[PDB]
């Protein structure tokens, strides 16, 4: 059952790639360019 | 190049295979773990 | 940790005269005073 | 220092972590003041 807590999953993991691309890159503009390719390897692995 | 040509079409494509991306991830199945070849197989029996 | 690490935003982001006035009285007092 | 300054937005990282790890933790803590101020005692009856 515990399948549900996955908006937590994700929740805690696009705030942590975009927070830590917004230390090391120093704005706010490449980390939305790149949690914008995170659903390209979604239907990757949803297809397969 | 040539996808860059086209920003706004190619920005169209991806939003189409983001949507196709949720909606086949939700079609799947559920489960915790594949019920998978152990060593053996368990029968039991019951007498009226 | 602030002092160090975000109160640097600090440095990146009428009537109200009557008091400043009044204030720079105090401080001038003050001065003396001491 | 001066490179917290020049760059907000790392600064804005650390304390994002920060205030969600004091949120977690708010979320987390037991409510009541009243810890286990006295020392542990042990007593038993009979009838």
């Amino acid at each position: 059952k515990g399948g549900s807590q996955t908006l937590i999953l994700y929740g805690l993991a696009v705030a942590a790639v975009f927070l830590v691309l917004a230390a090391l890159y120093e704005s706010w503009s490449i980390p939305l360019a790149v949690i914008l390719v995170i659903p390209l390897g979604l239907i990757g692995a949803a297809a397969g | 190049a040539k996808v860059l040509r086209k920003t706004f079409r190619m920005m169209v494509v991806y939003i189409g295979l983001a949507v196709v991306g949720v909606f086949l991830f939700m079609r799947l199945p559920t489960s915790f773990l594949p019920t998978e070849d152990q060593g053996f197989v368990m029968v039991s029996v019951q007498l009226p | 940790f602030l002092a160090l690490t975000l109160t640097p935003a600090l440095c990146a982001t009428g009537f109200f005269g009557w008091f400043n006035k009044k204030f720079d009285s105090w401080t001038h007092g003050y001065e003396g005073r001491v | 220092a001066k490179f917290f300054i020049d760059r907000p937005i790392f600064a804005w990282v650390i304390s994002i972590f920060i205030i969600a790890a004091g949120i977690f933790g708010i979320k987390s803590l037991p409510v009541s003041q009243y810890p286990s101020v006295a020392a542990p005692t042990i007593t038993l009856h009979a009838i």
